[PDB]
């Protein structure tokens, strides 16, 4: 529903320190 | 345990 | 978690700790999939070779945690089990096929900055994200080494591995209900799940809608972080029909 959206990250448009490593693998 | 005790209520 | 790092606060707010009431110790990981349902590995609850067979009243669920051993006052929530559901074709005898169980909470948990459900994949998300080389994220309070235990929640990112490589890495019979993840010897980098990480989530962040989805459940491996070996995960989407049936039938 609001699943998978983290209050301290996605809901605030903040990124955690290594999520970009996942994004970059989605080739 | 190495674990802190939880409130008795639980 | 082996060769991981400390989690950031609120980085995995679906992370659940399944906790033994007496003696009070960590049992397994798990995940919050709604305000009343928790997903874990069946072997966390039932595994006859080891005389493991827990009942509802044997356990507590602890949500919003960061610290392994501390009672995180005003932050974690501790919940009681109403009912446990184990996959009826869970194969504990041979290979842990269908290693999945649901737990229903006695009462809904309040969401917070630290407590929030993860999404379960739809067929299209699964098709696009479960590809060799794509990385997911595993989290947990288990051992830091095969042969100690962390102060706080650990995190490691790992690439999904091609099914032929998964199969050729083991003598165990691998099924369509499992996938494996981890680096190759040649890739350099390393990391793995380990004992105590059992039942925790393997998650991926969809690039389509920027939501986190649980694609796997920590299930088994041979050793921890061994060269040429890979961790095995229950394929959540493959068992989604049983998941929905349970929640629909038991609301
Ligand atoms: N290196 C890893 N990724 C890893 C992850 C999780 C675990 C914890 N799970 C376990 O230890 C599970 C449950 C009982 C036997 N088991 C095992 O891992 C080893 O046993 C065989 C694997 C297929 C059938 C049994 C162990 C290892
Ligand atoms: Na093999
Ligand atoms: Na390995």
């Amino acid at each position: 529903a609001d699943c998978g959206l983290r209050p301290l990250f996605e809901k605030k448009s903040l990124e955690d320190k290594t999520e970009r490593e996942l994004l970059e693998s989605y080739i | 345990g190495d674990f802190e005790e939880i409130p008795e209520e639980y | 978690i082996v060769e991981g790092s400390d989690a950031e606060i609120g980085m995995s707010p679906w992370q659940v700790m399944l906790f033994r009431k007496s003696p009070q110790e960590l049992l397994c990981g798990a995940s919050l999939i709604s305000d009343r349902w928790v997903l874990t590995a069946a072997h966390c609850l039932l595994y006859p070779p080891w005389d493991k067979n827990f009942t509802e009243n044997d356990l507590l669920v602890r949500i919003g945690k960061h610290s392994r051993t501390r009672y995180e006052r005003n932050i974690e929530k501790i919940s009681m089990l109403e009912k446990i559901y184990i996959h009826p074709r869970y194969n504990w005898r041979e290979n842990l096929d269908r290693d999945i169980a649901l737990m229903k909470l006695k009462k809904p948990v309040a969401f917070s900055d630290y407590i929030h459900p993860v999404c379960l994949p739809d067929r299209e998300t699964a098709a696009s994200l479960l590809q060799a080389g794509y990385k997911g994220r595993v989290t947990g309070w288990g051992n830091l080494k095969e042969t100690g235990q962390p102060s706080v929640l650990q995190v490691v990112n790992l690439p999904i591995v091609e099914r032929p490589v998964c199969k050729d890495s083991t003598r165990i019979r691998i099924t369509d209900n499992m996938f494996c993840a981890g680096y190759k010897p040649d890739e350099g980098k390393r990391g793995d799940a380990c004992e105590g990480d059992s039942g925790g989530p393997f998650v991926m962040k969809s690039p389509f809608n920027n939501r986190w989805y649980q694609m796997g459940i920590v299930s088994w491996g041979e050793g921890c972080d061994r060269d040429g070996k890979y961790g095995f995960y229950t394929h959540v989407f493959r068992l989604k029909k049983w998941i929905q049936k349970v929640i629909d039938q038991f609301g």
